[PDB]
RNA sequence: GGACGGGGAACGAGCCCCCGCGCCCGUACCGAGAACCGACGCAGGUGCUCCUGGGUGAGAAGCCCAAGGCGGCUCGGGUGACCCCGGGCCAGGGAACUCGGCAAAUUGGCCCCGUAACUUCGGGAGAAGGGGUGCCUGCGGUCUUGGGGUAUACCCCCGGGAC
RNA sequence: UAGUAGCAGCGAAGAGGGGUGAGAAGCCCCUCCGCCGGAAAGGACCAGGGUUUCCUGGCAACUUCAAUAGGCCAGGAGUUAG
RNA sequence: CCGUGAGGGAAAGCUGAAAAGAACCCCGGAAGGGGGGUGAAAAGAGCCUGAAACCGGGCGGCUACAGUGGGGCAGGCCCGAA
RNA sequence: UAGGCAAAGCCGCCCGGUGGAUGGCUCGGCUCGGGCGCCGAAGAAGGGCGUGGCAAGCUGCGAUAAGCCCGGGGUAGCCGCA
């Protein structure tokens, strides 16, 4: 009988790993059944050894290099990495969310909202930055807006 | 590829099954009848007198 | 219509385990046939009954017998054991 | 097949029932003369149309 | 319980693995050392037990860059058989 | 399953508790570079039919490594001649080879600049042509995802993520 | 012919020690080395095959070499459903 | 047994009167070998007789300066019991 | 000069191994002559499956399964090929 397929069912892990010491070698011959494995697992001749998992010491490093911007030049690019219509959804829910709430709240007329919700649509404004300092230098809300 | 690599179509489907009047490999399945003893289309036993 | 026993190594743990008999019984026979022949024959009451089919072409039940009777004690009285 | 009808099962179940060589107290009573079987077959040479 | 009746230290060169097949070349150190140690001990080559560590030192390195030279320590049992061990 | 109608009894549920019955056939194993077909323990075909972790990466590509499996595409050793099959390099010349650039070689990803004749106005187009590309130390930006601040967007702080 | 061809090519492969045994490079165990890892290779499974499955023992024949090995041979066993 | 099928389709007889089927001893891992037995005869279960082709050994003739097979004549070596 | 004297190889005989001819044998075939001549819903012929203590095939039989009952013949052996 194999003893390696008995012992890898009962212990719950690969024949690759399952080990038996050469000590029982002539203990082998008389395994009959799974609770004469059982009996060997409990007496430590079989055991399984550790499985592998490729360590990450490596990886975290090169993940905090790349974190503050080392080994992402042009050189190391193959494919396309930025996605422009994620890009324009992120874009227009900001700039969407913060007139919205702006005209909510009041501070912009419903006109202005319009005219400056067109310009959103119509790729005016390059970002949130651009949008309030457009609105701070025509003086489009009572208030500064942060 | 009308040799071997077509030979190996032939591994799962099939024309007669055994036929339960005659016993013989010869009951087609699909036209419902014996090409051997005719059992399911002819109540007679088929038999031709250009056979041996 | 019970034509023998099975007193194999997995036959005899079922029994002395599980109260069950293992027969060879006519390959037409129903579980209500089997459980009806086991109670009149041996006077048991049958639990439940398991049927296959062997690759041999015999049908093979398991008969668990109701738990006021022991099947390993009713080998014994037929002397098949 | 996994999902087999009884009749080609019966019939398989035959086929291993006949599949055997004559028994030595067979040959002994024949003299030697009776060794082989007719029925007797390997699987993967010779195949039963079922 | 074996005991030793005679013990060297001799360097093995295997610089002859560089000049046969790139795919035999632990194997066939294997079988120098085994040649060497029998030439050198006045004894067949199946008299000859080649020890874990050096076979773990000439497959350090995979089937195909076995190392150029083994030091290594030969011992003469009393039942006439030749153990060579990596010298460590 | 519901609704819309007709008929009947004095009982009575789609709710709660409890009782009883559920026959027959399949069920092992391979499922394929040895369990199927091909005369074979056959580099083919059927079935890669459906599923699969980490790094790099545009990627279900390749390369390396898990889980898991394998050393059984079922000869071994020595030698290091010629010759053959497959592969690597080769000064100066650069198609003079040859039916013929066959074969081999060149180019090659991504970013930026730039792009002709002609055209059915769509295309031609990656036309062509040129430049950049590693690693390290810092400085920023655009978003995203939670939590805390008066605080639902903005603003400040904190933790994670992407470019 | 002739103890000759073939047992190469299609991107893996073996080694050390021990055990068993008449007999071991090759079977069993450990250690080292290697190959796959969206797969000629890991999981599932259809048709087809039909006992090849499992256990025990064995080597007259079979496996392109060997064998104490085996999909082989002999004996025994195994497939349970509202 | 071959073909999906209609269909197609082999090879293969003989111990001895009687198992009297080979006791027993030595060797061999085993198939088996030697010795020793049974039988009128091994006729030995691979079983009446047992041809030739073929292969092994013994014997006779030749055999490395002489081109092959058949016939006639002369000779050398060998057999020449019936 | 030739013999002692021989490589590989060639021819002939003998013995052995292989092979299964020859001869002898025959419960088989073939031809001819004579007879006899239908079976099935009272479920036939044919097929599948099963059936023996050890039983794989053939033969027989059919879950009463190499078989059961009755009568006649046949007497002492019998459990088919085997
Ligand atoms: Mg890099
Ligand atoms: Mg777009
Ligand atoms: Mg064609
Ligand atoms: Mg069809
Ligand atoms: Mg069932
Ligand atoms: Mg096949
Ligand atoms: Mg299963
Ligand atoms: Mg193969
Ligand atoms: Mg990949
Ligand atoms: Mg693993
Ligand atoms: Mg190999
Ligand atoms: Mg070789
Ligand atoms: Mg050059
Ligand atoms: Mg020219
Ligand atoms: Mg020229
Ligand atoms: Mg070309
Ligand atoms: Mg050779
Ligand atoms: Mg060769
Ligand atoms: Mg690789
Ligand atoms: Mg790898
Ligand atoms: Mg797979
Ligand atoms: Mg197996
Ligand atoms: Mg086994
Ligand atoms: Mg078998
Ligand atoms: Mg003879
Ligand atoms: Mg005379
Ligand atoms: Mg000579
Ligand atoms: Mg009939
Ligand atoms: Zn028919």
């Amino acid at each position: 009988v194999d003893v390696k397929r008995l012992a890898a069912e009962i212990l719950g892990v690969g024949v690759s790993r399952v080990k038996i010491s050469p000590e029982a070698v002539g203990r082998l011959e008389e395994v009959v059944t799974k609770d004469d494995v059982r009996a060997l697992i409990d007496e430590g001749l079989i055991w399984a050894e550790p499985e592998k998992g490729n360590s990450r010491g490596r990886w975290r490093e090169l993940h905090e290099k790349k974190k503050k911007g080392r080994r992402r030049g042009q050189g190391s690019r193959k494919g396309r990495r930025l996605d422009e219509e994620e890009a324009w959804v992120n874009k227009m829910r900001v700039m969407r969310r913060f007139l919205n709430t702006l005209k909510r709240q009041g501070k912009l007329d419903p006109a202005t909202w319009r005219q400056l919700y067109r310009m959103v649509k119509g790729n005016y404004f390059r970002d949130l930055r651009h949008l309030k300092t457009y609105i701070n230098e025509h003086k489009l809300t009572k208030e500064p807006v942060k | 590829m009308k040799g071997t690599p077509s030979m190996g179509k032939h591994n799962k489907g099939k024309t007669h099954i055994r036929c339960p009047r005659c016993g013989r490999h010869s009951y087609n399945v699909t036209k419902k009848y014996c090409a051997s003893c005719g059992w399911g289309r002819s109540k007679r036993w088929r038999r031709y007198n250009w056979a041996k | 219509m019970i034509k023998r026993f099975v007193i194999t190594e997995k036959a005899l743990r079922l029994a002395e385990r599980e109260n069950k008999i293992t027969i060879i019984v006519e390959r037409t026979a129903t579980k209500k046939q089997i459980a009806d022949e086991v109670q009149r024959l041996y006077n048991v009451k049958v639990e439940k009954v398991n049927t296959l089919i062997t690759p041999r072409g015999e049908k093979k039940a398991y008969v668990k017998l109701a738990e006021g009777y022991s099947a390993m004690d009713l080998l014994t009285k037929l002397g098949v054991l | 097949a996994r999902n087999k009808p009884l009749g080609k099962k019966l019939r398989l179940a035959a086929a291993l029932n006949s599949n055997r060589n004559p028994p030595l107290w067979v040959i002994a009573k024949t003299k030697r003369r009776v060794t082989r079987s007719p029925a007797r077959r390997h699987w993967r040479r010779q195949k039963l149309k079922a | 319980e074996k005991k030793v009746v005679l013990t060297r230290e001799y360097v093995i060169n295997l610089r002859r693995t560089r000049e046969v097949s790139r795919t035999k070349r632990a194997k066939y150190a294997v079988g120098l050392i085994r040649r060497f140690v029998a030439r050198h001990l006045k004894v067949e080559p199946k008299a000859v037990k080649l020890g874990q560590a050096l076979n773990e030192a000439l497959w350090a390195r995979s089937i195909e860059k076995p190392p150029r030279r083994v030091h290594v320590v030969v011992e003469k049992l009393d039942d006439g058989t030749v153990r060579v061990e990596l010298k460590q």
